């Protein structure tokens, strides 16, 4: 609506509804989710697969003085 | 509302015959309904032949043509130093939009004589070969010429990297703000490129005006003018600018095409004639200014990629005659692996001496000439058979020196390094060595000085120039170093 | 030759290159209005085929088409220079084109001083407006009609789309 | 909405659509079309008339005839169900195997993706052909243009590429027969079937074939490329794909455009060539990429127009080429399938700064050596190897091993190679030649390297002899 | 080796928020719009600003 | 009379005059463009509309705008105060020192002076530079076109001439920097300024500069030509003067004409040209002359597109000339400056009479040897040597010495050359080559002959080049 901020309201209460759903704003739904699932997985492909919610730890060694 | 609006009288071919808005201020970029701007080039009475920014697929006819009421300007500022924009100075970087929100008519002209000031400048490329043999001063329009990213493009980088030293130095003249007008250069090409420049972080003092291999033709076309407007800002605001137009070959193409589609002919080579004016108008605005302009510069590096070395090629002839020289690069040499690859015979600064750096000149000035002969006997003489030692040497030496003008891409230099390695050859030290070892020598030679003769470098740097003394120190370096360098 | 005279609207010429003749011609001699009405008349006096459709029929000899279509008939009271211009559009085949000249014309003594701004719905409605003063508002009030979403819409009139248009 | 035929001057069908003029690129299906004749809005000429293009044939263009806006560009199947299937331009079984259905259909105008949206930084698609990767590094999302000797098992090779790549890599394939010989595609059809690269049994082939052969009108022939693209983007992004896009033969694109231009009241610039040549080209080229997800890598059969490449068109093309392929009879003659002459298998983006230096160098050594050996082919042609020393013998021999070693047998043309083919990962590949360079296998049989994919099988093979 | 581990999360929360934004936004806009005209006062706010054109652009 | 701009399609400005059209060519002042927008009536398009031409550009114009006839064609300041100044078309101070305050005004038009009022047959103006005079001697008051690809030291060369000659010359000169790089003009300016010949203390100089740079909108470039003419004419006849008229570049002029030709709604031509090229030129070139009242030796620099001469425009050009300097791109390309193709740079004006036969002959032998010599050059080029004639060898070499002997470096521009090698007064010139004809020199070097002056010194250099 064009007391223009009412079009922000027009949007905004549907943000209010959506964010005042769950996930914050959802209704994006499973189709979004398969899309996510690929790129979120695909990310891991570039990027390695382990402690993306914990700390990775590492190791230190030598072959020989060739 | 639609208060004063006009209807697209006709559309086809991205040429919008526009009915109405009639009293359009000339070369107003107007806005159509479609978001799209066009600029109302052609005032026919009954309509406006409108060059369309964006493209005709979108379009539907009778559509509202709104004045934008604005004459083509492009944003100007400096926050673009640190940015990639499209030609309209709108981002494409996707960082959100540039802080540069000033706009400036691209409709501007090249200053007069009195405003201008001649060169006496050096302008350092960090490409030894270049600053030496095609010595560069600031303000200059000069043709970069070479054949299909034959490292052509590479060159621009090394220079830019060299300007790093200035913008990362504090230069009050050498602080060359790079404006990279990317013409036609595919998104990949650019994307790629940019990625590097940013890495070269040179992007910070750098505008990238971007017409990739996606643009509406006027856009590609426009891009330089955009750049043109901006660089003069620096120039005139004392700041010292560098614009790379890469390349006008495509721009022109678009432009001719634009004419042609406008069912306006061309002339020669299918190209319209005042494309000469195009480049002139574009390029004359790159200049070396008087002090009123803060003295500054817009140094123009147009790039034309020869097509098959062809330059007689009207438009190349044009550009050549505008440029105060060309750097033709010997592409086969490039391909021989020779990077730089130069066709130095075909690389000229008619100028010569106003554009050089004394440090270098002291070894290089002299060298250039001497090389003139080496090269001369590289070509002149040509058999199996030997001449005399002098010349044989010149060839050998020359050949060594040839390595020296190479520079594995993306590795420019500050003046002393260049001079340094050069001293080694000029002054006889590495006639001796071989190319295989030249390259090696240099590496070593640099680490040697890097470590040690930092003093000397210090000096050379200081004077901006050589001293016999420094030389004497050098003399020692080379000899000794040379000895270290093998054994 | 003559010198330029053009009633308010005025026009662009071109299928009105004639109009403009009479935008100087009618105008001059100031049977401006005589003809102004003539034209109106003509419009439907025209509109039915006959000795007109005659032209279409290529094979009817323009020569005598004028002497039939305009001899008995289009001079029925359309004559001054009016039959002669008929007989000109006639020659110059601008007869099928004539409506548009009227269109063009007719914004002429009245509508000559028309009303333009492009304005939502049944937009302007060629009248008269005096640019120094507002005239706008008035009009709007008069009505509480038109169609404005179907007819010109809240996107123009007030951007329904724009909020979409930013993203 | 409806159109009228208002003018036919050929397939420039002047249609007056009078219920507005839907934006240019909109597909209309003309009503009264037995022969479902799609017109694409090209210009809104005004008069509620558009100039439109038949992408189809005509007649019975009884004037005023009714034309229907599809409200969109031409919509064509997108979705995976195209694989194994041959559709015409207008997305319809010319496999003649009933519906080439998909799930989603797409209006086929869809152009030039944003520079940021790419992973702006692209990466070799591994072919596995030693020579291939080696000499012309093939980029995911890239355009590689295939210049090449005729019928030399261009196709054979290609089929094999599908096998190694579209199989071994996640590579899918699109074959766009643009203006191709329907017949050769027929032949090919059978070949593909035969090769098994296409399969019917299951249509779970890697390739959807799209043909918009000589039979098409230019607009159609021209346009079969966007269509093909439209799918390939579908797979690319959506199926995340590394799509292999065989666009066969791009020349036919150029040709199609160029033709129309004139008529199209467009100056078809130099050489006749459509003034937009580049733009056509560009807009199209920008659709060929590793985006983020997926790459549309364009495997471009490139007819060498007038064998001329300064040839403005090719000049343009150069811009579009990251890696350039000329397939070579010279090589072929040597029985070497690959028939690749490698000197014409480059990527402009060669460098050690770029194509990095072992590869490059080994290669440098290789091009050089082989050539040098070739210099010796002239030299030896006179002097004989007897008059050359072992480094020459060596080089010759190595060159020769290498020579053979580029030969990799073929499952397909067991007729050319003599047998079933292989696959060769790069590390092994370069290593392979590097190894030959180390001269390791003495000059234990070199004919061993013939038609062996990996270098080892030859080393082993040298032994079975020795 | 650490960094990759944090950055997924960020980068996903960035992409996720856009995908909530566009889907919220699209669904949001596609639901509510229509009731606007039954405010005739969305053409009165056109008339209002238009009377402050119509006085106040002269 | 007034018009309103009705159509602007670029700087082709269509003005519909709403009343009286003054005849074609009237310079109009646009009512509004304070960006002193002279429109020159070009056509009476009909129905009181004219096609007029903006000299200028256009952005910002409202389609509408009122134009008021300046009531004449261009009036320009004339007289001596234009000497030592940069004038544009309108004689504005691009000196940028304020006006070029004259008495006299001018229509920049001027026409061809009567044939009888000309001088009928002129007399040689020697050209100093050995090669040059020798092969192309000029006429005092002559029109010389210097075909040459611009900017190859082409331009340098002209300057050098100026240096030698224009310096050597007294009278006055008119310099037109048309279409050339403003940058070079800037330097040049300062150089003249510096020279003080561009007197920094005379409004005059001895030389007037007129500029119609590339970056300009065409009309300006185009028309500066008439302007420059008007002035020089002014000086020639009025000041009775031996004017030197330097033009760089007529090529850009011609080009300017051609460019418009289309836009002018006319057909362009072959190659796009102005099809009126000839009339334009004929009339123009005939505006040029050396009458009795003075003489204008006009040295007209000619950029030759892609050096194509064949290229109709140059084909035409030739008519206008009576001395052509055809530069060999190849020779230039050998670095060899002199670079000319002199069997293409011509004057029939060389004479056994006028130039005396010695010179003349010496030249004829030269022209000859060389002319033969090229012919083979190619054959032999690939067709190597000897199973041949070595007398030929002698000529070849000799030709080469001579070749080199034509070369003189750019004396002044040590910046470009670093080299000096002087000018050769004519007898010494004749002598020089004649001596080579005497071939004594021949056991000697080759580059001795290269880039020098007096054959004596060259000889000296020969010896010296012989270590």
């Amino acid at each position: 609506l064009d007391p223009v901020q009412k079009l922000f309201v027009d949007k905004i209460r549907e943000y209010r509804t959506k964010r005042q759903t769950s996930g914050g704003p959802v209704d994006a739904g499973p189709e979004y989710q398969q899309d996510l699932d690929r790129e979120l997985f695909k990310l891991k492909q570039m990027y390695g697969k382990a402690d993306m919610n914990t700390f990775p730890n590492f190791t230190f060694e030598d072959p020989k003085f060739e | 509302d639609l208060e004063e609006t006009g209807r697209v009288l006709s559309i086809g071919d991205g040429i919008a015959r526009v009915h109405g808005l009639r009293n359009v201020q000339a070369e107003e970029m107007v806005e159509f309904s479609s978001g799209l701007k066009g600029m109302s080039l052609n005032l026919e009475p009954d309509n406006v032949g409108v060059v369309v920014f964006g493209n005709d697929k979108l379009i539907k006819e009778g559509d509202i043509v709104k004045r934008t009421g604005a004459i083509v300007d492009v944003p100007v500022g400096e926050e673009l130093l640190g940015r990639v924009v499209d030609a309209l100075g709108n981002a494409i970087d996707g960082k959100g939009p540039i802080g540069s929100k000033a706009r400036r008519r691209v409709g501007l002209k090249a200053p007069g004589i009195i405003p201008r000031i001649s060169v006496r400048e050096p302008m350092q490329t960090g490409i030894k070969a270049v600053d030496s043999l095609v010595p560069i001063g600031r303000g200059q329009r000069e043709l970069i010429i070479g054949d299909r990213q034959t490292g052509k493009t590479s060159i621009a980088i090394d220079t830019i990297i060299n300007q790093k030293r200035f913008n990362d130095g504090t230069d009050e003249k050498k602080k060359l703000y790079c404006i990279y007008v990317a013409i036609g250069q595919k998104r990949s090409t650019v994307a790629q490129l940019v990625k590097r420049l940013t890495d070269a972080d040179a992007m910070k003092y750098t505008i990238v005006v971007s017409a990739t291999a996606s643009d509406a033709a006027p856009l590609q076309y426009l891009a330089p003018y955009s750049g043109c407007s901006m660089g003069e800002y620096f120039r005139d605001n004392g700041k010292h600018a560098l614009i790379i137009y890469d390349d006008l070959s495509k721009q022109a193409v678009a432009y001719r095409q634009m004419s042609l589609l406008l069912r306006r002919p061309p002339g020669r080579e299918a190209y319209p004639g005042d494309v000469f004016y195009l480049h002139s108008r574009l390029l004359e605005r790159a200049a070396k200014m008087n002090d009123a302009f803060g003295g500054g510069s817009l140094t123009a590096l147009p790039v034309i990629e020869t097509q098959a070395g062809d330059v007689s090629a009207y438009i190349p002839t044009n550009v050549i005659s505008i440029t105060d020289g060309q750097i033709f690069l010997e592409t086969e040499l490039f391909y021989k692996g020779i990077r730089p690859a130069i066709n130095v015979g075909l690389s000229v600064s008619r100028v010569g001496s106003a554009a050089q750096t004394r440090a270098m000149k002291q070894v290089a000035g002299t060298m250039k000439l001497e090389l003139a002969q080496y090269r001369e006997v590289a070509a002149f003489a040509q058999f199996g058979s030997d001449l005399d030692a002098a010349t044989q040497q010149l060839l050998s030496r020359g050949v060594r020196l040839t390595e020296l003008l190479k520079q594995g891409q993306y590795s420019p230099m500050a003046i002393e390094e260049q001079v340094a390695v050069i001293y080694a050859g000029v002054r006889g030290y590495l006639d001796k060595l071989e190319p295989s070892k030249i390259t090696k020598f240099e590496n070593a030679f640099l680490s040697h000085v890097i470590s040690q003769h930092q003093a000397l470098l210090g000096k050379i740097r200081t004077d901006g120039k050589i001293s016999e003394e420094s030389d004497a120190k050098l003399k020692e370096i080379v000899t000794n170093f040379l000895a270290g360098f093998e054994a | 030759f003559a010198k330029l005279v053009r009633p308010p609207v005025q026009i662009y010429g071109i299928e009105g290159r004639y109009a403009t003749a009479l935008y100087s011609a009618a105008s001059k001699q100031n049977k401006l209005e005589q003809v102004e009405k003539e034209l109106l008349r003509v419009g439907q006096i025209l509109k039915e085929p006959k000795m007109a459709a005659s032209l279409l029929n290529p094979y009817v000899k323009r020569s005598v088409k004028v002497k039939s279509l305009s001899d008995m008939t289009a001079k029925e009271k359309f004559s001054p220079l009016t039959s002669n211009l008929i007989n000109l559009l006639a020659e110059n085949g601008r007869l099928t084109n004539t409506p548009a000249v009227i269109s063009a014309f007719s914004t002429m003594m009245s509508v000559h001083r028309g009303e333009v701004p492009c304005t939502v719905t049944t937009a302007s409605a060629l009248d008269e407006t005096t640019l120094t003063e507002l005239k706008t508002v008035l009009k709007s009030f008069l009505s509480k009609g038109q169609v404005l979403k179907l007819e010109v819409k809240i996107d123009p009139s007030i951007m329904g789309g724009m909020i979409v248009r930013i993203g | 909405t409806t159109g009228r035929i208002v003018a036919v001057i050929g397939a420039v069908v002047d249609v007056q659509f009078d219920e507005g003029l839907p934006p240019i690129l909109n597909a209309l299906e003309v009503q009264g079309r037995e022969t479902r004749l799609v017109l694409e809005v090209a210009q809104h000429l005004g008069e509620s008339t558009v100039r439109t293009i038949a992408m189809d044939g005509t007649e019975g263009l009884v004037r005023g005839q009714k034309v229907l806006d599809s409200g969109a560009p031409i919509r064509i199947p997108v979705g995976p169900e195209t694989l194994g299937r041959i559709m015409n331009v207008i997305g319809e079984p010319i496999d003649e195997r009933g519906p080439i259905k998909t799930k989603q259909f797409a209006a086929i105008h869809a152009e030039a993706p944003e520079f940021v949206e790419m992973s702006v930084e692209q990466e070799i698609l591994v072919t596995g052909i030693k020579v291939v990767d080696l000499l012309a590094p093939y980029a995911k999302g890239g355009k590689i243009g295939l210049f090449g000797g005729a019928g030399v098992g261009k196709t054979v090779l290609i089929m094999e590429l599908i096998n190694n790549v579209a199989k071994a890599h996640g590579g899918y394939s699109v074959f766009a027969g643009v203006g191709e010989r329907t017949r050769e595609g027929n032949d090919l059809y059978h070949e593909m079937i035969e090769s098994g690269v296409i399969n019917l049994k299951d249509a779970t082939s890697k390739v959807a074939l799209v043909y918009g052969q000589m039979n098409e009108p230019p607009g159609a022939r021209a346009r079969v490329a966007l269509t093909g693209l439209t799918v390939a983007e579908y797979f690319r992004d959506q199926e995340g794909q590394d799509v292999l896009l065989f666009i066969d033969n791009i020349f036919r694109f150029t040709q199609a455009g160029s033709e129309v231009s004139a008529l199209l009241g467009r100056i078809p610039s130099a050489v006749g060539y459509q003034p937009t040549l580049a733009t056509d080209m560009g807009t199209m080229q920008e659709r060929i990429t590793t985006t983020k997800k997926g790459s549309i890598t364009s495997v471009q059969a490139i007819y060498v127009p007038a064998d001329d490449l300064t040839d403005p068109a090719p000049a343009t093309t150069f811009a579009h080429l990251d890696a350039t392929t000329v397939l070579s009879r010279a090589i072929a003659e040597l029985g070497i399938y690959p028939a690749v002459d490698p000197l014409d298998s480059t990527s402009r983006i060669m460098d050690p700064n770029i194509v990095g230096s072992e590869h490059y160098d080994v290669a440098r050594g290789v091009q050089k050596i082989l050539q040098d050996y070739k210099s010796l082919q002239d030299i030896i042609a006179i002097l004989g190897m007897d008059e050359l020393s072992e480094e020459d013998k060596l080089t010759v021999s190595r060159a020769r091993k290498i020579q053979r070693f580029l030969s990799q047998p073929f499952q397909v043309a067991e007729v050319f190679t003599g047998h079933l083919g292989k696959l060769v990962p790069l590390k092994e590949t370069i290593k392979g030649f590097q190894q030959i360079l180390a001269g390791e296998y003495d000059h234990l049989p070199e004919q061993a390297f013939y038609m062996v994919g990996p270098i080892e099988e030859a080393v082993a093979k040298a032994d079975k002899l020795a | 080796e650490v960094k990759n581990r944090l950055d997924y999360h960020i980068s996903v929360q960035n992409m996720m928020r856009q995908k909530e934004q566009e889907h919220m936004i699209n669904w949001v806009e596609k639901r509510v719009v229509q009731s606007i005209s039954a405010q005739q006062e969305k053409e009165t706010i056109a008339k209002c600003i238009a009377d402050l054109k119509l006085l106040s652009k002269k």
